[PDB]
């Protein structure tokens, strides 16, 4: 809940995104990974992480 | 949910945090002083008469 919730600097986002990127290459999750990397511009990573 | 992926994620997180916690900063800078080698006075010529 606390300790850098919605009010964080952008520089802290890479550390959190590292785990999601590691999970998204687990040999069987290729569908979502490809959909993400193809349409990143329209659906940026921040809102995906929030969802 | 696949229970293998979360174990790998936890292992990676633990490795990262503990690697970041072993680094210690310790510098060995020397002083900005000098050495002050030996020296002697040099005399200048003069003239004398009486």
């Amino acid at each position: 809940p606390t300790r850098y919730g919605t009010s964080e600097s952008i520089d802290k986002f890479k550390i959190a995104w590292e785990n999601v990127e590691s999970v998204l290459n687990m040999e069987g999750n290729d569908f979502v990974k490809t959909i993400m990397y193809a349409y990143e511009d329209n659906f940026p990573k921040k809102d995906f992480y929030m969802m | 949910p696949n229970d293998e992926a979360t174990i790998k994620a936890l292992d990676n997180v633990i490795k990262q945090i503990e690697a970041l916690s072993v680094i210690v900063n310790r510098s060995e800078k020397a002083d900005d002083a000098q050495i002050l080698g030996p020296n002697t006075y040099k005399q200048l010529l003069e003239h004398l008469f009486s």
